[PDB]
This record gives C-alpha cells, structure tokens and sequence, in this order.
DNA sequence: GTCGAGTCTAGAGGAGCT
DNA sequence: CGGGCTCCTCTAGACTCGAC
C-alpha cells in the first residue's frame, strides 16, 4: 500500500486514502505539475528521493457522513446539540421579576412569584445563569450565589455564612461547594463557578458544559492587548462603539445598553471580611442578582451572533470540550507546596542575610560624611531625623536590705512608666537611621515585623547599589528615563563621585588586565550626571528597551564572563544571580500556585479502580484541581487560564518548577497524550500548497515543511536548528517569528542572544541569508495577506470570523500584523476543536473510560484508565490523521503526505510533562519524582508500536 | 588581629599561648572556653536542643554514664580506668611474683571500665525505656549533648550533640535525607557564610552509607558532624536475646528499627561559629550571642541613675535575657571603647541611662548591626528586646 | 512507693537492683530517665539563675572531667590507662619483674585522673575571670558538671559555687550564701521544714555548714559549705603572689575561697520525695511537662489540626507540652488525669467539638482537680502568667 | 491650618507558557 | 512590525484623614 505524489512526496497508503478522499480523484493539472516542478527546481531542491515510511493498515470507523467536512458537521452536531437545546430555552424563557427579599436559610431557595422563597434541593432545570460571590477573607469556599433558571430565581446560602463557627477545615471537600445535580451553566466565568460546583470534581465527566460570555465576547467584538489598552484609555476608531473589555459592565453597555451597572463600592467579598457579610446580605445579594441578569442580557445578544459569524458547529463543540478541564492530584500536592515554599524561604533567607549584611556594613558611611564618596550609594536618602516630643567591699547586704534595694529599684522604674504622656501617639519609626535604611526596614506596628532591613530585595533599585555591580569596570547607575545603565568615568565637560569613578575602574583595569574608549550602547546626555556618561544596559530586546534590573536571568553569561561583577568578589554576585534565577519563578507563582482550590475527594466519592489498584495508598489524598480556563480568551480564540497555561515546565534550577509533575493520575489511571508536530508551520505551509497548485509539497516551503523526521533530527526546526547551531526549542521561535512576521533585526538579536559566539556582522549575515530566501515562503504570506484583507476574514477551515473590532472596513491598515497572525492561530484552534470533537467521538463510540485533562495550545491530554491507554493512542493518531485530512481538503488538496499523518509519539505518563524520560530533577525535587514521589518512567509509543499493541482496532 | 587572640582576650577562648594553637584547640585536651565562650556554647546547645527535641515529633532525652562496661576489644584505644590503691596494693604490701604483674595488667584490659568515646552506647541503652514511653510506636529518638573522650597519649575531651533516630528500613533512606537537610540548614541559619557549611556523602569501614558535614575552616575542612545509616547489627549487639524486646511498631507490623546516629561537635560547632561571625565585631547570631544586652550610665545623679539601671536590670532578667552590667564597672572608659569591647562581645545592644531618663525616660539605644543610636522609652524596652529575640529565631 | 512510681513514669531509670537506697546514692548508674532528667535540667536551670544571673559578679566556668595527676597519696579517684600502652608492653617484648614493677609505679606518678569535686577546675580558672572583673573582689565562679568519686565509679552532678571573698568578710558572706542557699532550696519545697543547717568543722578544723534533706531514711548532705582559706589557691598558684592577690580597696588581698557544693542528682531524688491519690506535686518550675494536650470527639482531622497549632503556638512561648493526642490507644479521661498526675503535669487541655464551635477548651488543673472552660487564645496567656507568678 | 502616614491605583520591566 | 496571553513586584503619584 504504497502511493507517490506527481512531486514524488509519499502520500497516503492505499488502505487508508480509500476510507478517507475516496476513489476517483480528479487527475492532477499537468501544466499545475510542470509549474509547480519549474518552482521546485529553481531552488535547487528537485530530485533527493525520500525513503518510503513504513506503511500503515487500519480499519477506521465509518465516516458516516459525505465526506471529511459533513463528517465533522455530524459529529460537532451530535456533540454540542442539547447544550444548544438549553440555550435556546434560555432566550425565549419570560422571568418572573427579581424577589424583593432574599432568604437567609442554607441551601438553594428558589423564588416563585411574587417574591416567595422556597427551600429546593437542587436547581430543577438544565439551563442556568451563574454567579458566585466568595469571601476571599476566609479562603476558596464559595459564599453565595444567585441563579436565573427558564423559570425561576435560585439563591445559595452557605453554612459557613449562616452558622458561624469558631473553626473551619482549612481542606475543601464536596460537602461544602455548591451542588448543581445534558446540563448548561452560562455566566461570565463560568470557570469560576464551575470550580466552586460539587459534581465538577468527580472523577466520573458529568455532561455538565458552560457557554462563557466573556469567551464569546472575545470571538465576537474582541480585542487585542493594544486595542483593550486603547479602549480602557479612551472610556480609524469606530472599533470602540463595535467592542468592549471583558468586564461585564463593558459588554452588557456594548449589547444590551440601557443603563449602567454599579458595583458595590464596599467590595466586601474581596476585602471585607464574613460578619460585614452578614450585616450586609440583603444589598450583596440584590448586586448578584443584577450580575446574573447583566449576564442573561448579555447571553441573548451575544448568542445569535455568534453562531452567525462561527457557523461551524466544531467551534462550540471544541469550546464546550474546552470548557470542562480536569487535572487530578494527591497528598504530594501538598509536599509539593510545603517542600517548595521552605526551598523558597531558604534561599531567600541566604540572599537577604547577604543583602542585610551588605546595608548595615553600609549604615557606618555616615560617620565622617563618607557616604558622598561611595560610587554607588551617594545618591541615597541619608538624612536623619531628631526624636520628637511635645572603694572596700561594702559586704553582703541583709535580707531586709536587699528588699528594701529590689523595692526601691521597682518603684523607681515604675514611677517613669507613666511618663509616656510627653510622647507622640504615633511611634516614630527609626528616626536615628538613615531615610533608605529606614524605607528598607518594616514599622514596629506591623503583624509581620523582622529585624534589620528585612524588605530588601534584588528587584529595588538599591540592591545593586548596596552589592556594588560593576559592568566592565564601571558602576551601574539607574536612570528614570533610561532603566539600568552604567557610569563610564573620565568626561570632563549630593553630587556623584566621579572621582571614586575614576578611582574604581583604574583599580579594575589594572587588576583584570584592562589598557572614547567604550562603545557600548549609546552615552545618553540626558541623565547629565557630572564627570560621567550613561551607558544604558544591553537588553535581549534591543537598544530601545530599558533594563529594569541587573539581576535578569539574561545577565547570567554577562556574570560568568566577568563583564558583570559584584563589588565584594567571589560567588557573591554569581550566587545573588542564580539565587535569582532558581526563585523567580515562585516569587510570581506561588501565591497562584499555593492558592489552587484543590479539593480532595473523600474515599466513597473516588471510584472503585483507583481503591482497588494496588498502588492505592490509603494514608493518602486524592483530590482534584479545576483549572479556571477561559475558551476564548484571546483574539485568536485560544484558551486563557493564569497558572496552568503559564505552568512551567520542570528545570533543573527553578523551585517548584516541578508543578505539572505534581499533575499525578489517581492509581489505575493514566495520562495519554500528544502534541501536533510543526502544528502552524504546516498550517501555513498547506495554505501556501493550496494557493500555489493544489497539490502537497508545490510550494519549496511545503516540501521542505514534509519532507524530514523528528526523531532522526531532519525536520526543519531541526534542519535550521543544524544550521544556525542553535537548540531546536530556539529554532521554533526563530522560524514562528519570521512566519508572523519578525524582520532581520529580530532575527540578529534572537541569534546573537541564543548563539554567543557569534558576533553583529555573522547574525546579520545569517538572518539576510535567511531572508532573503519569488521567495520559498511567498505564497504562504500571500494567502495569508488575502485571507486577512478579505471584506469578511474567515478561517479557512471552520469559516469562523475575525472579531468585528479587526475587520478591513472598521480598521483600514491598523493592526495588520495581528489581523495576518489571525488567520495561521485561529486555524491552529480550529485545528484543537476538531482534535476534542473527533476523540470525543473516538471515546464515546468505543467505550474508552476517560475524560478530557488539559489542553494547551497544542496539547491534548485525557485521564484514560491504565487498561485503555494504547487504545487512546491509537484514537489520539487516528485523530490526528483525521484533523490532517480535514485542513487538506478544506484547502483542496485531495491527498496527504505520509510524513504529517500521525503524531512522532504518544506520551503514556503518570504524571503531566513536556518528555517521557524526564524525572524532573528540581531544587525543591533533588531526588527525583522516581526517588520522591516514586513516579515511573512511562511510554512515547510511534504508530506502528500502537498498531502492534492493539492489533489496529479501538474496540476490546 | 588572629581571631583567637580575640576570643582569648574576650574570653570566649581559655588556655595558655602554647593550647591556642590549631592542632591543640581541634584534639580537645584542654578546657578551651571563657564564661563568654561557655555561655555561647550553652546557646549552641540550647538551640541545638530546641530544634532537634521540642520542635521535633518523638524525641526525648537520655543521659549516660561517661563510663562504659569494659570490654576486652581487640583494638579499642579508649582509655581505661584503674584503682590507684589496688594498684599501691599489688606493687606494695605483699610482695608478688612476676607472673602475678602480668596477670593484674592483663586484667586492667580485662575487667576494667573505659571512657566513653561516642553517645551511640548510651543512648541503645535507654532503647527499651524509650520503647515504653511512646508504647512502641516507632519512629521515635534519643537525644543527648554530653562530652565524649577521644585517644590523642593525651586524652582528648569533645562535646557531642546526638541523636540516634530510631526508623523503619523502608524509610531509613528517606529519613537520612532529612535529617541531612536539616541539620545543614540548622547549621547554616546561624551562619552569616551557610556557602562556608556542605556536604559529603562517606562509606565506613563495613560499608554502611553515610554523610558528613563540613565547616570550611581557614585551614581546611573539618568533619563537624556525622550521619550513619547505621543497621541492626548495633541493637542486636546491645540486645542479645528475643527479638519482641527490641522490635517497634511500624504502622501496622513489628520492624526492627533501623538506627541513623545523627552526632555533631557543640565544641568544634562553637569553633565554626566563632570563625564564621570573624571594624572588629564578632557578628555571632543574636540567637546564639552570650550576652543580648549592656547597661551603663550617665554623668549625675549617680545614686538615682544606679537605682534606674538596677531596676531595668531586674525587669530584663526576670524577662530571660542576659545582660552585662557595664555601669558597675568601677573602671572609667569612653563610649568608643565601651562600644568597641561590646562589638569584639558580640553585645546586641548597649543601653546608655542617662540624667535626662529620669526626666522623661528616654534611653539611648545601640545596636551592633548598624551601630546607630535610637532613643526608646524605658517601659517599650523589653517588649523590643522580646520581639527582636523571638523574631530573629 | 515512689523509687516505683518515678520508674514508672520515667523519672528513674535503672535495674530494680540499681533503684535501691544504697544505689541510688551511690551513683554508679543512670538513675535518671528522659522526664528525670528533665526534672534535674529545671533544677540546674533554676539553679543557675538563681546564683549566676540574679547575682552580682557571678561567672560560668567549664573544666575537664580529668586532671593532672600526681603521686600524692590520699587519692582514691580513678586513673587513666592507655590501652595501647598495656598491650604494648604486656606482649611484644618481655619485661621482667622489676620493669613490670616500674610501669605500675608511673601509672600512679604519671597519668590522668578523674576530678572528684569541681572546686579545682574553678581555682584553675582563678586568674582568667579575675581579670575578667579588673582584679576587683569579690566574685564568684559557678559550675554543673559530673564529678567521679569510688564507691566502682560513681558519678553525682554537682552545682559547685566557688566564691573568692576578702578575709575581713569571709563569715557574712558564708552566712549570706547560706541562707540563699536554704532560701533556694526551701522556695521550691512543699516541706521546707524538711532542709536543715548544720554547725560542721573540718578534718583540718574549718568551720562550715552542711545542708540536709530529711529523707525518709535521714539525712543527706545534699549541700555543704566551707571556708577553704587560702591554702587551696596557694597550693594550685605556687610562686609569686602578685597574681593572687586580688584588689580590694586600696589593699591587694589573696581571696578566701568559700565552698558551694550542691548535688542536683540528690537535689532532684530530695525534690521528688517531697513531691510525694498519686500525685507529684512539683513545682510550676521544676515540673517537666507543663501542659498536656488532647483530643475528645469527632472529627479526628480538624481536631489534631487545632491542637497542632495550640502546640506550636506553646512551644514557640517556651511551655513544654506533652502531645498526649497522637496516641494511637488512647485511655480513659480518669486514667489520662491519673497518669498526668503521677507524671508531675500542671495542666490538662482537652480538644473537643465545642472547641471548634465557640474556642472554649476544658483546663484541668494538678494541685485543685477543678474543671475550667477557657478560650483557645487566652490559654498561652493564661500558663505564661502563671509561670511567671509562681518563679516570683 | 498643616505635616505625615495609610491607601489606592497606574505604569514599567521581568518572567512563566504556547 | 514575531504573535496570543498571564501575573508579579517595585515605584511614583494622587487622595484622605488624624494629631499637633
Ligand atoms: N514562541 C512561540 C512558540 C509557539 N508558538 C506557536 C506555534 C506553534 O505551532 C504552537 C505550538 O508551539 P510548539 O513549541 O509546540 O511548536 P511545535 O508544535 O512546532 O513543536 P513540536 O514540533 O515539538 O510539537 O505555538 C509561537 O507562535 N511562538
Ligand atoms: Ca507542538
């Protein structure tokens, strides 16, 4: 079964192009062969025959439809149907008005007419409008929350409102969430709510799906970054009265209008505390209840227009898919947490014990004035300020002495405890030590109090004052209107001692080895310090950007090299540094990480597989993590979620970095998944195909794009990555910029940063090489240019359109780069939403037991139980075969190449990371997840290795 | 200056030039401490104490006798213990033979009690009690800062500071690891260089895996602690007999416990300490600082002024923090010097009770971190000294 | 009995033919288990501050447990012998019945021997601390270390105050020490009738006094006093007495030196016989366990949670607490009062649902047997200001 | 009437992912 | 013309209100 291309690219197999394009394809054009064969050749790429991949045989199930695209359409109805039914209730249901008194019971209360309460169960209907209002003060357990059902109002209540207990367990469980149970959930963060419901965090996929207003607000009359800057700036610019910001304030003025909502000026679910609750239930409650009907509004406006302008039902079939994330975790969730914050604390506790040493050795400059001859701390406040106001041995006494000695000492003592009154109420802090020693040191008030100068921290701008940095010899200097730079002494045109300048870096030139004389990056005359020029730090982004701190983890080789050193010597600087890099991350995630509303399930909620697996431990927590995903969050439509898109990957120096690791399926279970090779080089390559000559590999970038494989390092990341001598995860970034739109500058910074030893001329010459390239990549770009330009840019897969904040007619060349971009990533999301929906259909139709976990931009990772793994491989490469097939024939290409018709690897883990292999080596995981967590080692499996395992067939 | 001149001068040190050296300040054949060297041992010891028995789950105290059981060991150089009358006896009185001299010496080596060289006796000793007072529910510990004797022959003397942990084999390992990255940080967070403290993973004589820290001393490093993954063979050597007298609770069935003996040098930790805080000012940890705080005077009235120190004096000591009564020195000095001889004391605080305190009861306070003088109010005094104390642990 | 109860509990340790009255005194054994040896831990402490912190030019003084060794007779304290030594010589070559004769004699002319009071390691630190105080009498050297005395090798951990005083006032200061020492002792005494001064004179016709505890056998010099004059400070100083002397006024004066030597292991066995339904009646500051910590009902989680942050809340204020809620088998509430007891425990703290509801915890307490219901935050408060109230 | 301390917000540079 | 995001800490600026 073995099929060639006019070009000679292998194709399909036989066995498998029959199932899917059918017989009796349209013969190819022969003048469209020769032209593309004259194209191929020019760049002297025609001939060098492929070896023939190894065939493949596989019974799919039938495509009960017409062909790929009906196909898909039966499927996304099939799936996304009810919710559709639910929704559609939802906007010609009449409500009765909102009840004048909420009731204070626990539990639901549903409202009939006229404004009574009544104490449900549950909510009975399937279609609702959520919100849930949580007292941040006494954690994650949600408060209250007001629903709109078809027919009645719903109020919640919980016990930790009413009841008012001394304690509460600090460990979220089922019990105290909010229960909800072919059912809707609308809202404007349905995730939000979501994360609070009781049913969500069953192993066990409840068919519960949530349409999000802010995610359709975002396909609909998005906006970009830039444009939401813009519009919140100013609340061609008539994109303003066509879109709003995510706020649902914003989107119920821009669709429903009317007037304005107000929020409540005390905002005490964030920072009042549960008795101002209390006191102040009946007003909280009304607020809800216009925050549920500002979302209904909204939903009936947003509803219509979005099926209008996103008429493929894969779209909201992979939306709801993406919708009901699930990540599970155990007990070493919380060592996780533990072992990570105490690593974060230790190296924090060593850096500020160098940087408190450093300040205190610097307090004794005041004596003598000689603080205005240090280089770097002259600048600093070190005025002070005055307190204000309004012989023989005698022998061994006798007893009564000594009392009549302790007594008049006490009474003596006590006597001047009542002459307190002359001072001022308000405790002075620190008047003896200087201003910056005083601004580094916390008030005596406070509940967290620390002696000495326990706030300091590599971020201030003190920091490197006080560790002295020097870049090549010359102390660094900060400029408010420049960032971080350098003081270059010898110009001659508190005040700055250029004299210590001097002194210092005749000092370093002779020590070192050192001889107008420094080039650098431009001396700014602006900062005008006296007797000094301002060299602005080289930042990784160029000359214009400004470097708002030494200690980035891209001044690490600038350390080691020695251009960049620290003024005591030694490590202390190259410590400082990597102090710095291994806690960076934490220091931004770990209120993010630290706070996940985990709530662990109790032993009869976790089904029988997991108790009866052996590794079952039953002095361990299983819980579950419901990451708060927004399906569109982005003009492209992509998901947003804040921590676990942002996760990082694991790092031999990074605390905590180990997070994904912590992901560990529940015994029994398994994680099996995959990620798209060259996922929008090929989208882009095919579009490129498809506008040339209709046929795979015409274009020379298509037949660069197919010809290669990953695991002989061939492909073409990894052929550019050979080239420029960089590392592939590099190459990806070289060659994704230059598609989206990265000039040579861009690419001679990048190269120059990745690839040290190269130097200004040697980047430039690369990147003009490489650019200069009639090109390979024309046709690609001129699809693109056409698509986005078009009166109506629409995927060209799905047919979803661009946001009516982004289309030519409102915006005329404003944003072009965004709007091009649009075409490659919204076609990357119709690529994930048509991989949901056909293993969804792949799951339900053959029985696999497992439920969708996380999907990040590329990724698609499902819970399956351990006795079905290799049949979700198998299911994972027919969808990825499946996904391939449909973005070909949407384009027209009645054919697809071999090379891209199956993933490299499906990754059969326990635990969610970027490679099998990896036992996640961590400051905070020195031994291992194998060692620690005792986490195995598990399986990448190609096609044929699936094919063996499962003799070819999804059914058992 | 040489820092142990210093700390001789100050009176953390003891000893005549000729036992100021290295080699005789590392054998322990001479007492080597002042009452400011004592007093910060104490300190080291107490912290030592808090952080591996009132902090930690299951672990309990034991003392033993510095005397152990003789024993007729091959090659044991631990220093025997004889009768001088019996000795006077043999050799005077009754006169005997030359093969009676043999036999009495061949006894001494016998029968004969023998300085103890480690705490790991004593504490398996106090195994079964041990076992009794957490009815059997492993895993628990013994700890125990005694001095220990080691051969130099001069007789060496060195304060150890141990714990031997007893844990079940499954989780020996990890509970090696533990302890390891526990008692470096315990070790590192009184340090102002925790870089100066490591590691190094070691093997014994009968292959027993282990690790060692270090304190890099300016001469080199020094093992300053010892961590044996130690196995049963210890208990049953101690035990000989049923194996249900020596067998703990692990969860659900009976372990013999596995031993990790957990040793560490208050004295040579003392050493470290006093290299590692070495203006001349010995930045001891105000944790570990032998005295907190120092009192002095102002210029008349002398009898009132006297009579306000005596009174803050009681009011701190009664709190538990130590204090030097610097105003009773009868010996004039200026202030620099006063500052200067607390700074080498490693003094956190120097309190000057002037004539304008009775006034008000504003006192001048100065801490040696930053050496600035900050004026406070005498009733807010102890509540700072408290606050910072129980702050910087 | 109480020697059983103590055994017990853990306040002894020991074989039942080392827990007899002639062993126990002979101290030849471990006789301290971990709660004993707390015991003696709060005695040492209260010792020390009472003498070295709370007094007037009173210094710590560490020494080693052996000494130089000389052929002087009278001395019954064993020698060091080096193991190596003895082999050496027994095998290898052959001595003869002369050379054998020699080794025995440089054993007893040449080799360490145990101390058998801590009176000569305070002398050898002499002139050190008298020029820690300017050469400036008086003061006092303060010490608590094993001293070895023969019975076997008995160990007694003495608290030794050595007390250099100027001739003129050398009794007043004896009498001053003597009535802190009585006050001291008797401060922590539910019996203080049961300490006794006694007029003693020395071998060499020193006077002195020799403080008692009644036991229930009879007396034991749990303490005693001397006025060792200057002859034990000339016989370790030989030479010039410059460096003796010490200033004194106007006038340099060789120190009298006054004997304080105390036993904290006889202190601690007098302590818990006055301490003794079965209860031991210990002081608030010689008691090891102050507070003991428990749970009542369900849930088992959430109350363990509440009462670990109780613990570390009490540790981090310096009140020992025993976690009587991490046993596995846990008795009945009586048999828990009975076994708090008899282990010497100020308090009872019981956890229950309650706690959980409103804060308030049951407070039992050891000397009236009154059930109390207190609030969580008012606990630490409330054992710190009773400690605080019964130091003074 | 005025100075200084919360307090709240906005902007800039850095850093995680894809 | 890399793009699409996320969040953080630090710092400057404006606003508010109590104590002298
Ligand atoms: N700096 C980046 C990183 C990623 N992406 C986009 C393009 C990719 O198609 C998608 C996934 O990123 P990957 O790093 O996974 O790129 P590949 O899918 O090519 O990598 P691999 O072949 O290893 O899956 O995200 C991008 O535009 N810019
Ligand atoms: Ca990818």
């Amino acid at each position: 079964q073995l099929r060639l291309n006019p070009l000679l690219i292998q194709m399909l197999s036989r066995g498998l192009h029959e199932q899917i394009f059918g017989c009796g394809g349209e013969m190819p054009d022969e003048a469209a062969v020769q032209r593309s064969v004259e194209h191929l050749q020019k760049h002297g790429l025609w001939g060098q025959p492929a070896t023939p991949l190894p065939d493949v045989e596989l019974r799919l199930p039938r495509l009960f439809g017409g062909n790929l695209d009906q196909h898909f359409r039966l499927l996304a109805q099939k799936q996304s149907l009810p919710y559709l039914e639910a929704a559609a209730s939802l906007l010609e249901a009449q409500l009765p008005p909102e009840p004048k008194s909420w009731a204070w019971a626990e539990g639901w209360t549903r409202y009939g007419p006229e404004g009574e309460a009544e104490p449900v169960a549950i909510p009975e209907e399937r279609a609702l409008v959520f919100d849930v209002e949580v007292c941040l003060a006494e954690g994650t357990c949600p408060t209250l929350a007001v629903a709109i059902s078809p027919s009645a109002w719903y109020s919640w209540c919980s016990r930790r409102l009413v009841e008012e207990r001394y304690s509460w367990t600090s460990q979220l469980s089922p019990a105290d969430l909010i229960p909800l149970g072919e059912q809707l959930v609308v809202g404007h963060n349905v995730s939000f709510d979501r994360a609070h419901i009781r049913e969500q965090y069953l192993i066990q996929d409840s068919r519960m799906r949530f349409l999000d207003t802010m995610s359709m607000h975002m396909a609909i009359s998005g906006l970009s970054s830039f444009q939401r800057s813009l519009w919140m700036g100013a609340k061609s610019w008539d994109w303003m009265d066509i879109s709003s910001a995510n706020n649902l304030a914003d989107v119920h003025n821009l669709y429903v209008g009317g007037p304005p909502l107000e929020k409540e000026p005390r905002e005490l679910f964030v920072k009042g505390s549960m008795r101002d609750i209390r006191e102040n239930f009946q007003d909280l409650m009304q607020y809800c209840a216009r925050d549920v009907w500002a979302t209904f509004e909204v939903f009936q406006q947003q509803l219509p227009l979005f099926l209008e302008r996103c008429p493929h039902p894969v779209t909201l079939a992979g939306m709801l898919e993406m919708g009901v994330s699930y990540l599970p975790v155990n007990q070493n969730w919380e060592r996780y947490l533990t072992e990570a914050q105490n690593t974060y604390e230790e190296l924090q506790r060593e850096m500020k014990k160098s940087l408190m040493d450093l300040a205190n050795d610097a307090c004794q400059l005041l004596s003598g004035e000689r603080y205005k001859e240090d280089p770097w701390l002259w600048d600093l406040e070190w005025d002070l300020q005055e307190f204000k106001q309004k012989q023989e041995d005698p022998g061994p006494p006798s007893e009564e002495e000594e009392l009549q000695r302790s007594v008049t000492a006490h009474n003596r003592l006590q006597q001047l405890r009542s002459t307190t009154d002359l001072l001022p109420k308000r405790p002075q802090h620190l008047p003896g030590h200087p201003g910056w020693y005083r601004k580094l040191c916390p008030r005596l008030d406070d509940p967290a109090w620390a002696p000495g100068p326990s706030l300091l921290s590599l971020q201030m701008r003190v920091t490197p004052k006080l560790m002295a940095l020097t870049w090549d010899g010359f102390p660094l200097h900060y400029s408010d209107s420049h960032g971080w730079g350098y003081l270059v002494p010898g110009r001659r045109d508190v005040t700055c001692p250029y004299r210590a300048i001097e002194s210092l870096y005749r000092k370093h030139c002779l020590e070192q080895g050192k001889q107008t004389y420094h080039h650098g990056n431009g001396p700014y005359n602006d900062v005008n310090i006296p007797g000094c020029w301002f060299f602005k730090l080289p930042h990784k982004d160029g000359n214009n950007y400004n470097v708002g701190s030494p200690f980035a983890k891209d001044f690490l080789p600038k350390m080691e090299d020695g251009t960049l050193q620290a003024g005591p010597g030694g490590a202390s600087g190259p410590r400082a540094l990597e102090i710095n890099k291994m806690i960076s991350f934490w220091r931004n995630a770990h209120k993010r990480i630290s706070s996940q509303m985990v709530v662990w399930l109790p032993r009869s909620a976790l089904p029988r597989v997991v108790t009866r697996h052996p590794s079952f431990d039953e002095e361990g927590h299983y819980g579950a993590i419901l990451p708060q995903v927004v399906t569109a969050g982005t003009i492209t439509r992509r998901a947003v979620e804040p921590t676990w898109l942002t996760a990082s990957n694991a790092r031999p120096d990074r605390v905590g970095s180990e997070l994904k690791a912590m992901v560990q399926a529940p015994p029994g279970y398994v994680l099996v998944g995959a990620d798209v090779d060259s996922q929008e080089l090929w989208i882009a390559a095919v579009l490129g195909d498809a506008h040339f000559a209709g046929m795979h590999g015409c274009t020379a970038f298509g037949w660069m794009t197919l010809q290669g494989r990953k695991s002989r390092g061939t492909d073409l990341h990894s052929k550019t990555a050979a080239t420029v001598g960089i590392s592939r995860e590099h190459a990806k970034i070289f060659n994704y910029g230059r598609i989206y739109g990265a000039g040579q500058s861009f690419a001679e910074r990048l190269l120059m940063q990745f690839n040290h030893r190269l130097t200004r001329q040697e980047a430039a010459e690369k990147a003009q090489q490489m650019y200069a390239v009639g090109g390979t990549e024309s046709e690609m770009f001129n699809k693109l240019e056409s698509i986005a330009m078009s009166d109506t840019p629409r995927t060209p897969v799905l047919g979803c359109c661009i946001s009516r904040a982004l289309e030519p007619s409102v915006v005329q060349g404003e944003f072009i780069t965004s709007r091009v971009n649009w075409v490659v990533q919204s076609s990357a999301v119709d690529y994930l939403h048509l991989m949901l929906v056909a293993m969804k259909w792949l799951f339900e139709e053959f029985a696999i037991d497992g439920r969708f976990c996380i999907s990040i931009h590329d990724e698609v990772r499902y819970l399956v139980r351990e006795e079905d793994r290799y049949r979700a491989a198998l299911a994972l490469q027919i969808t990825n075969l499946l996904t391939r097939c449909m973005f070909a024939y949407k384009l027209g290409l009645n054919d697809l190449p071999q090379s891209v018709a199956f993933f490299s690897a499906v990754d059969i883990d326990q635990c969610l990371r970027k490679e099998v292999t990896m036992d996640c080596k961590t400051p905070s995981n020195p031994t291992g997840m194998e060692r620690r967590y005792g986490i195995p080692q598990g399986e990448a499996l190609d096609i044929y290795q699936i094919i063996e395992l499962t003799k070819g067939s999804l059914e058992k | 200056e040489a820092l142990v001149d210093l700390c001789r001068r100050r009176h953390f040190f003891s000893g005549t030039p000729q036992q100021l050296s290295t080699a005789a300040l590392l054998s322990g054949c001479h007492a080597r401490f002042g009452p400011l060297g004592v007093e910060l041992r104490k300190n080291l010891a107490s912290q030592w104490w808090s952080s591996m028995v009132v902090f930690r789950e299951q672990v309990f105290a034991v003392d033993s006798l510095h005397q152990e059981p003789g024993s007729s060991q091959p090659r044991d150089s631990a220093f025997r213990l004889v009768s001088p009358e019996s000795i006077r006896e043999i050799l005077q009185d009754r006169e005997p033979s030359k093969e009676q001299l043999v036999a009495f010496l061949e006894n001494l080596l016998k029968t004969s009690g023998k300085l103890r060289a480690t705490l790991l006796h004593g504490a398996l000793e106090h195994y079964v009690n041990c076992l009794d007072l957490v009815n059997r529910k492993l895993p628990f510990g013994l700890a125990q800062i005694g001095v220990c004797f080691h051969p130099v022959t001069r007789v060496g003397e060195k304060t150890e500071a141990s714990l031997v942990w007893f844990t079940p084999t499954r989780t020996s390992s990890q509970w090696l690891d533990f302890w390891l990255r526990h008692r470096l940080l315990w070790w590192r967070k009184f340090a102002m260089s925790p870089s100066n403290f490591s590691s190094a993973d070691c093997q014994d004589e009968l292959g027993r895996k282990g690790s060692k820290l270090y304190y890099s001393f300016p001469w080199g490093k020094e093992p300053i602690e010892t961590l044996w993954n130690l196995g049963d063979q210890e208990l049953l050597h101690t035990y000989p007999g049923n194996v249900s007298t020596i067998q703990g609770r692990d969860g659900r069935k009976n372990v013999v416990p596995c031993v990790l003996s957990v040793s560490g040098d208050v004295d040579l930790g003392t050493l470290a300490y006093l290299y590692d805080s070495f203006r001349k000012v010995l930045k001891l940890h105000p944790c570990l600082a032998p005295i907190k705080v120092a009192l002095d005077v102002g210029k008349g009235p002398t009898v009132e002024l006297r009579q306000v120190c005596q009174g803050l004096l009681n009011e701190l000591l009664e709190n538990g923090i130590s204090v030097w009564p610097g105003y009773s020195e009868t010996v004039h000095s200026s202030l620099e010097q006063l500052h200067s001889k607390y700074d080498e004391m490693s003094v956190l605080f120097s309190v000057l009770v002037t004539e304008t305190t009775l006034e008000n009861g504003l006192i001048q306070l100065r801490s040696r971190d930053t050496t600035m003088k900050e004026m406070m109010h005498i009733s807010k005094l102890r509540d700072f000294l408290v606050k910072y104390l129980a702050s910087a642990s």
